RNA sequence: AAUCCCCCGUGCCCAUAGCGGCGUGGAACCACCCGUUCCCAUUCCGAACACGGAAGUGAAACGCGCCAGCGCCGAUGGUACUGGGCGGGCGACCGCCUGGGAGAGUAGGUCGGUGCGGGGGAU
RNA sequence: CGCCUCCUAAAAGGUAACGGAGGCGCCCAAAGGUCCCCUCAGGCGGGACGGAAAUCCGCCGGAGAGCGCAAGGGUAGAAGGGGGCCUGACUGCGAGGCCUGCAAGCCGAGCAGGGGCGAAAGCCGGGCCUAGUGAACCGGUGGUCCCGUGUGGAAGGGCCA
């Protein structure tokens, strides 16, 4: 609950990998990158909440 | 203007074999001449930020190259020790000819002009024969005229040399810019 | 006493040898089988001393108001923290070098640590500079 | 003291670290420059660059590039066959940038 | 070719490879040096890093040698400690037998010894 | 009344005590990657608006300033101070070890797919490290597209995240 909330990534429909991450200073902005089991690697993407 | 600028060439170039060898004798090294010149004026916390940041943007300017932008007062003079980082370095480090012209349109064509400006200081520089002066009044109109109402005083530049010990710097500067009275 | 502005609580117990043994001025309080000592005990001392001297010319130092003694309660049952700060002394075992001086000139002096330690707490000897010492 | 020298033993250590078996040692600076190679500390050291053979002080980090792309064959063959890199007292643009090339070459071969 | 010697590098040994004091070399080293369009670079300057080369000098970085003042090293003895077996004391504690047995404390010790590439220094 | 750090564990390690002390039950979106540069506080001497203490010049220094946070270890041959570019703070996984009886927790070369920092010799499977932690059930959601109580589907449900 505090400036700390938990998200994750999913990448463009082909796929989803998770890890946590926070709520601070830029907030909301959340593009990032990681590569999913999608293809090989593939940008991903992130966001998701 | 580049008028000046031949000039310091010359009042140096000469005077420096002269004294050179009227005294060394070890073989016209550095005995005693001058490189480089820093200079540094009265510290951000001087702030307004916006205002008078920018003024010291025009002053370092016209003066040597480097003027001011918004940011004078960070991690605070605020309640005696109370002070953080140090984000507000402003100062000239210009290396070699500029600042000759400089030695010349600074010390020896602006040095007297502006109340009572005498100069009548001791051990200049003594500091190891290397600089010491920095006066507590801008060259007034070293250009711009009122561009800022209190604008800038706090200025005080310095020199690297090689002037070694001090009465040997001293033949330097004292004949090379002027050595201001005992 | 003093062990002012100290830094820690408390200290432990166990005993044994040290070193003290120079001299600092040639009237000489040695101590001998010992432990610590009150500070008070100590000030005690100094008085008697610094008293008997005509009362004046000064006598020196040796140990220190060193560590803080604890009784702990005030008489309960046991179990605190073992907390509460007391009584506060030098740590001096192996007859050790009290050094005190004044200008008695004689077994003046003498009867000046006589009383002093014959009170103090402890078998004990005194003497002068006997065998000097040579440091770097 | 600490200081440059550190400028110094530093690109050492970090270089040291570093292996995948031998290195060079460049060294910027005119007639100064020559180049040597190295390995572990076995005590050895494979063969020497360039002995001073003039060839054109002129506007030459070119002067450079060829001590360089020499001491590149010299090598080469000077001891049979092998790969690894180098020390250097800076970035590779100039002086060393060239003793680069001229390894380059060394082991590019064609 | 393959002898020692001058070295420019570049290696193991952590301060006797240190500070600092006197000296001293460029012929050849190598450094500063010249200048900057061109590599490429300073949140300022090619200051450094850098490019761009005759020179001038060897001041400065710099290598050996003399100097031990500070610092570093810091034995022989010698005590404390104690591994183990026994005593002496109600005692806190002392002492005796048998191997190990730092420290500090005068000695006195040093102003490096050397790994390898190599310009090369001496037909 | 759970965990980290120091003492007492008495020198391997490792141990109570109502024994001493003292912190944590956050985060840091970029203190996460790598490439390139830099390099302390404090002492002294000289200096504009100073003016015990900024900012700049000039020396001096087993590095005692420094590293979100407490201690301790480390350690500027920087883990520390600055710039560029970037996500591996990757999935599949690991041989072989720390400690531990249980479960734990913890260390990790190297093979694969797959990228990122240099041209590369290689580093990167979060941070400078030792605390920011919780079984099992139960149930949720993003899958998956395995199962379905005659068969087609489906309530519902098995494994993944």
């Amino acid at each position: 609950r505090i400036k700390l909330l938990l998200e994750c990534t999913e990448c463009k429909r082909r796929n989803y990998a998770t890890e946590k991450n926070k709520r601070n200073t830029p907030n909301k902005l959340e593009l990032r990158k990681y590569c999913p089991w999608c293809r090989k690697h593939t940008v991903h993407r992130e966001v998701k909440i | 203007m580049p008028l000046d600028v031949a000039l310091k060439r010359k009042y140096y170039e000469e005077v420096r074999p002269e004294l050179i060898r009227r005294f060394g004798y070890q073989n016209v090294w550095e005995v005693p001449r001058l490189e480089k010149v820093v200079i540094n004026q009265g510290l951000g916390e001087a702030k307004e930020d916006a205002r008078i940041l920018e003024k010291a943007a025009q002053e370092l300017a016209l003066i040597t190259g480097q003027k001011p932008a918004v940011t004078r007062a960070k991690k605070s003079i605020s309640n005696f020790k109370l002070r953080k980082g140090m984000p507000i370095g402003l100062r000239v480090t210009l290396r070699r000819d500029r600042m000759w012209i400089f030695l010349e349109k600074l010390l020896n064509v602006a040095l007297p002009r502006i109340r009572d400006f005498r100069g009548l200081n001791p051990n200049s520089f003594d500091g190891r024969g290397n600089y010491n002066l920095g006066l507590r009044e801008q060259l007034i109109f070293p250009e711009i005229t009122y561009d800022m109402v209190d604008a800038l005083r706090g200025m005080d530049i310095a020199v690297v040399t090689t002037a070694e010990t001090d009465e040997e710097a001293r033949a330097l500067l004292e004949l090379l810019g002027f050595p201001f009275r005992k | 006493r003093m062990k002012y502005r100290k830094q820690q609580r408390g200290r432990l117990k166990g005993a044994t040898k040290g070193g003290d043994y120079v001299a600092f001025g040639d009237y000489g309080l040695v101590a001998l089988e010992p432990a610590w000592i009150t500070a008070q005990q100590i000030e005690a001392a100094r008085v008697a001393m610094v008293r008997h001297f005509r009362r004046g010319g000064k006598i020196f130092i040796r140990i220190f108001p060193d560590k803080p003694y604890t009784k702990k309660p005030l008489e309960v049952r046991m179990g605190k923290g073992k907390g509460n700060v007391e009584g506060y002394v030098a740590v001096v075992k192996p007859g050790r070098v009290m050094f005190e001086v004044a200008g008695v000139t004689e077994e003046q002096a003498m009867e000046a640590l006589r009383i002093a330690g014959h009170k103090l707490p402890i078998k004990t000897k005194i003497v002068r500079r006997d065998a000097y010492d040579e440091a770097q | 003291r600490l200081t440059a020298y550190e400028r110094r033993k530093f690109r050492v250590r970090n270089r040291i670290k570093r292996t995948g078996r031998l290195r060079l040692s460049v060294f910027r600076s005119l007639k100064h420059i020559y180049a040597q190679i190295i390995d572990d500390e076995k005590g050895v050291t494979l063969v020497s660059a360039s002995s001073l053979a003039l060839k054109l002080k002129g506007n030459k980090t070119e002067v450079a590039r060829q001590v360089g792309r020499a001491l590149a064959e010299k090598a080469l063959a000077l001891g049979i066959k092998q790969v690894a890199f180098d020390r250097g007292p800076y970035k590779y643009h100039g002086r060393v940038k060239a003793l680069a090339e001229g390894a380059r070459e060394g082991g590019l071969e064609f």
